[PDB]
């Protein structure tokens, strides 16, 4: 409700370019500044020989904003050998995972093509670049020995990502093992120091990652969706997934220990064919000092009053309890076809109230489909269900729909004023809009 | 109508070489071209199906490759017995065609 | 494995027909066709036409449309071919083709017949 | 209603002032012996060779039994594999070409959807479809079955359907199929519009919009009259079986294992398709409530939705409808699923 809609800071791309496909906050260490990164995967690079290779800018945090794109990379493809490219590089969509941890932007790629070293082909593995302050380092675990459908050639890896608080990384692959998905964890001081950027498959210590299954769990897609948040009280971020196709295409959403990948609970969603498992988020909505798992199902179809099935989306809220069990309340979308529960965005305490919020958009809604997100407040009891604000893109469709609150990002406030602020990214207009809270 | 050009027409050679027999194709045919061999007086006898697939009871001297357009018969070690007029089959679309064939 | 034995030697004046027959043996599983291919002598191998024995469904060449007919007996398992209205340059040797459905190669081919036209 | 054969009254004019119940009956009354418009839309992936196969049969064994049930018989066909973009096919040249001779049948490019021949009575044309089809395939196991469908429904006159027919749709594969949110694995994130996508009988945006989803799939399968039947082979069959409480309309097959119950499956589905009578409402007034309660000719009292099964021809089916409304501030149609006629209601 305190969120400012009369002046929000209006930030813009290159044309065609998806910016605004994923959004996060750069607020450095030691530097006292404080940027907004919107990542555009079908922008055209200066890379030699690269068309829409895709870039992560940097949008500064002033009166006179510009938006400076971060060169993680300025080469072009390499080659195993003579006229023959190790690597393919163009439409990468490099810039659909943007991530930031204090000094580290780590950024992915998933439709990054690679010929494998045993023989030729144009494997869709995935990599990611991380940019811990001055050194940029390659991240490519599904890029290994294993090539195929079968093993992790398809991986299509970082494709969802996140930061675990302990200087892990958690990495969803979506597509390994007959896209089973696959998460992969790894501590970033494995991934700077064991980098030979003339080593194509790096082997890590450290790292965290599921097996192979059985052919049952064949397409369920594993890290389509990630998020992090305490499960068993060891105090370190356990790692939460969300499986869209999962049980026979009802959904599941997984959990996993963080210490050392190992199952702790499961979702499964109620009707078939909904994304359960499209969206995860964990916050601690109601203060309980329990993280609350947060999983969108953007095409649920619930019965109306007359028994028609509207397609409105559905939000799985699930309050931790401390004796393992959870809590799930459900709560629904509003126009059809709008697609209520695509983004789950945690805000943080937005009204400092001393109960964490949630934006959850409909990136389809309101007058002429534009795009709509509802600001739900947290309560002692859970969530309220009553949103608090909607937020109306103003933005007109040119040639596909403006997607406002496809992405979106909170829990960060720029102006040191003790209440946090929502970025929401509007790819279709190539837009990045930054919402600052009120005081109360 | 999927012209079949094959070349060379005649190809005389030496018992033990290697041989080898192009053809290519009026349009894409996806691997899919046969080859046959013809002895004189007798019925044309299928070598390689698919381009490359050997049928059973073939010695495996008789290796295909190519796809596409251009497509390749290669013969390792020219034996007495493989000297025959040899034929590409187009089955990508109606009417079946064939090459002309190549002496041998 | 399938052999296909067909008629004798044929000789026939021009303006004439000829049916030729081609009996299929040994596995038949019902979802094959006969083709017949002309091999004029000292030419390349020419496509004349297709019967397929589930269906009786026929496929024809343009260069012969109008003068060639596939007919079948099921009992038998005997296709025929008509060729009508030869002409001179139509002195061959005929063979039948054998497939099966979707791979359009042909795996048996049995013996030839020689049909000889002028006077 | 003086233009409707089948759905009594056609046009009928209510007003309401709010805090009052307006109450009538509509009869539906099916007819004996429709014109009947068959459109085959085939998987063409390698392992449907069999299936193939047994569409050569149709001409034959299964126009002789749907002489009996109707009064036309026109055949139409196409034909999906999936989305022709990564990871969905393999976009490395010689992968194709392995993958080609492997299967030792013919093959041609995977494609999203080509429309081969439209609805015609000849038979023979449709064994000229069935004999130049060919073998494809994707490197997933899922297949773009629900992206295909809206096409061969929402093209009117390109499949070149009947207004005055009963138009059936048999969906023939093996896999389940893609879902509108798997296509952010190649990219593609502008969504689904539902307009009528075919150049040259291909269809063109199979590259950059996304699969339909349930809701956009079935909006469209009622607005254009088109009854679907799914037609699927191996274990999958208990997928589509599960998905039809979420797609009114349609009905689900088995096909066995030698597929020796094609024939018999479009005669089956299409039995139970005349002998079930529903309706819905399109309300998109505001302030109205209809509330539509079913009357079977057997006497048992079904919601409206639900209809009444085992319906013949000189049976009327009632569905008493009771409309109120709630405040003041334009028509609604009811219209029975899978039927030519529609009932329009002004307020
Ligand atoms: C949350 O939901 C997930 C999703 O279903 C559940 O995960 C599955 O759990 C089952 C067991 O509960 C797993 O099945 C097990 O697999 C083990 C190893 O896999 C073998 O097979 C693969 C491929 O075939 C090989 O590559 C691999 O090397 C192994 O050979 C097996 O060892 C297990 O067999 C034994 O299980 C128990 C052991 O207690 C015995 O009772 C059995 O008799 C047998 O000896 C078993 O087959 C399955 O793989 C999991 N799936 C995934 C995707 O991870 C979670 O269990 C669930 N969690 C909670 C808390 O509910
Ligand atoms: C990038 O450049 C290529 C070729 O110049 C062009 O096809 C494409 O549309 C460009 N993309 C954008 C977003 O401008
Ligand atoms: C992972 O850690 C948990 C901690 O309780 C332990 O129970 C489990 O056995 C561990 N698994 C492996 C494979 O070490
Ligand atoms: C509906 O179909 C019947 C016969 O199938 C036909 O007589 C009637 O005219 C059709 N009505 C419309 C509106 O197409
Ligand atoms: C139709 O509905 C009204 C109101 O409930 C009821 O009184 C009437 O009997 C119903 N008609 C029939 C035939 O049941």
């Amino acid at each position: 409700f305190n969120l400012d809609v009369d002046s929000p800071a209006e930030y813009s791309g290159p044309e065609g370019s998806y910016f605004g496909f994923a959004v996060d906050f750069f607020v450095p260490s030691a530097s006292s500044r404080m940027f907004l990164l919107v990542g555009a995967p079908k922008a055209n690079t200066t890379q030699p020989g690269i068309v829409e290779g895709g870039q992560v800018l940097k949008c500064d945090w002033s009166s006179t904003r510009r938006c400076q794109p971060i060169e993680f990379d300025a080469t072009g493809n390499r080659d195993y050998a003579k006229d023959d490219p190790l690597e393919f590089k163009s439409h990468q969509w490099f810039g659909a995972s943007v991530r930031s941890k204090q000094d580290k932007i780590l950024a992915c790629a998933p439709l990054y093509h690679w010929r494998t070293e045993m023989k030729q082909e144009r494997e869709p593995v995935g990599t990611c670049f991380l940019q811990d302050g001055t050194k940029t380092v390659e991240y490519a675990p599904c890029r290994s020995q294993d090539i195929d459908a079968d093993g992790q050639g398809f991986c299509q890896g970082g494709f969802s990502i996140d930061f675990t608080k302990a200087d892990r990384v958690l990495l969803g692959g979506p597509g390994s093992f007959y896209w089973q998905g696959q998460l992969i964890s790894d501590q970033v001081a494995e991934i700077v120091s064991k980098y030979d950027p003339n080593v194509y498959s790096i082997k890590y210590n450290n790292q965290l990652a599921t097996r192979t299954a059985q052919a049952i769990f064949d397409d369920s897609y594993l890290g389509y969706s990630v998020a992090v948040g305490d499960f068993n009280g060891d105090g370190i971020d356990d790692f939460v997934s969300g499986v869209p196709r999962a049980a026979r295409t009802l959904g599941m959403v997984y959990i996993y220990d963080g210490k050392n990948m190992s199952s702790l609970y499961n979702f499964t969603g109620e009707q078939m064919a909904a994304y359960f498992g499209f969206s995860v988020a964990a916050t601690d909505i109601n203060g309980d000092d329990y993280a609350d798992v947060f999983i969108g199902a953007p095409l649920f179809m619930d019965r109306g009053s007359d028994g028609k099935l509207q397609e409105v989306g559905q939000v799985s809220v699930s309050l931790q309890r401390a004796s393992g069990d959870f809590q799930t309340t459900k709560l629904n979308g509003f126009e059809v076809f709008a697609r209520f529960g695509s983004a789950i965005a945690p805000l943080g305490d937005l009204d400092q109230d001393g109960f964490n919020d949630i934006a959850i958009a409909a990136p389809y809604g309101g007058e002429d489909k534009k795009g709509i997100v509802y600001i739900f407040n947290g309560r002692s009891t859970g969530l309220n269900a009553v949103p608090s604000q909607i937020l109306e893109g103003q933005w007109a469709a040119r040639s596909m729909p403006p997607s406002f609150g496809y992405s979106m990002k909170g829990a960060t406030d720029i102006d040191k004023n003790g209440w946090p602020d929502l970025i929401v990214g509007a790819f279709g207009v190539d837009r990045a809009i930054l919402y600052r809270a009120r005081p109360v | 109508e999927i012209v079949l050009t094959q070349s060379p027409a005649t190809l005389s050679l030496s018992p033990g070489e290697r041989a080898t027999l192009s053809c290519r194709a009026s349009q894409n045919i996806i691997t899919n071209l046969h080859w046959y061999q013809q002895k004189p007086g007798q019925a044309p006898r299928l070598l390689i199906k698919y381009a490359s697939q050997s049928i059973s009871g073939i010695p495996a001297r008789f290796s295909g490759s190519g796809s596409g357009t251009d497509f390749t018969l290669t013969i390792s070690s020219l034996e007495p017995e493989d000297f025959a007029v040899y034929f590409c089959q187009q089955s990508d679309d109606w009417p079946l065609t064939f090459g002309q064939g190549t002496k041998l | 494995e399938v052999q296909l034995v067909q008629s004798g030697a044929e000789v026939k004046k021009p303006g004439a027909s000829v049916k030729v027959s081609c009996k299929a043996s040994g596995y038949t599983f019902t979802n094959y066709g006969i083709n017949w291919v002309r091999q004029a002598p000292g030419q390349g191998l020419e496509w004349m036409g297709y019967f397929y024995i589930g269906n009786g469904y026929t496929e024809y060449n343009e260069k012969f449309k109008g003068r060639v007919t596939m007919t079948s007996d099921t009992s038998t398992s005997t296709v025929y071919m008509e060729l009508s209205s030869l002409r001179s340059e139509d002195t061959a040797v005929y063979y039948c083709a054998l497939n099966y459905f979707g791979s359009r190669k042909f795996d048996y081919w049995g013996q030839g017949t020689t049909v000889t036209v002028s006077s | 209603n003086e233009i409707n054969t089948q759905v009594t009254p056609g046009e009928v004019s209510i007003q309401l002032r709010p805090g009052a119940e307006a109450n009538f009956m509509l009869k539906v009354h099916p007819l004996k012996k429709y014109p009947v418009d068959l459109y085959y839309l085939v998987d063409v992936s390698a392992s449907m060779h069999n299936n193939i196969e047994k569409l050569n049969s149709v001409g034959n064994d299964l126009s002789r039994k749907m002489a009996f049930f109707s009064r036309d018989f026109r055949l139409g066909f196409g034909s999906y594999v999936d989305k022709t973009v990564s990871p969905y096919i393999s976009i490395h040249p010689e992968r194709i070409h392995n993958q080609c001779s492997d299967y030792n049948l013919d093959c041609m490019p995977p494609h999203g959807y080509i429309h081969v021949l439209s609805l015609t009575e000849n038979i023979t044309e449709f064994e000229k479809a069935v004999h130049r089809q060919k073998i494809s395939g994707n490197i997933d196991t899922p297949e773009g079955g629900f992206d295909a469908m809206l096409q061969a429904a929402v093209c009117e006159s390109h499949i070149g359907w009947r207004k005055e027919a009963k138009r059936l749709l048999l969906v023939m594969t093996d896999q389940t199929s893609h879902l509108a949110l798997d296509s952010k694995l190649a990219g593609i994130v502008v969504p689904n519009d539902g307009n009528c996508h075919l150049k040259n009988n291909v269809y063109v945006k199979s590259t950059t919009m996304e699969h339909p989803s349930l809701g956009q799939l079935s909006e469209k399968l009622i607005d254009n009259n088109i009854n679907v039947i799914f037609a699927v082979q191996g274990k999958q069959f208990h997928w589509y079986k599960d998905l039809l409480p979420l797609l009114p309309g349609t009905i689900a097959g088995e096909i066995e294992s030698k597929a020796a119950n094609l024939n018999n499956l479009v005669v089956e589905a299409y039995q139970k398709l005349i002998s079930e009578v529903k309706v819905q409402v399109e309300n998109q007034v505001q302030g109205i409530y209809f509330n539509i309660t079913a009357i079977c000719p057997d006497g048992s009292r079904k919601p409206g939705m639900e209809g009444c099964r085992n319906v013949t021809s000189n049976d009327e089916v009632l569905f008493n409808v009771t409309v109120t409304m709630k405040k003041c501030d334009n028509y609604a149609i009811i219209k029975p699923i899978g039927f030519n006629e529609t009932a329009k209601i002004h307020i």
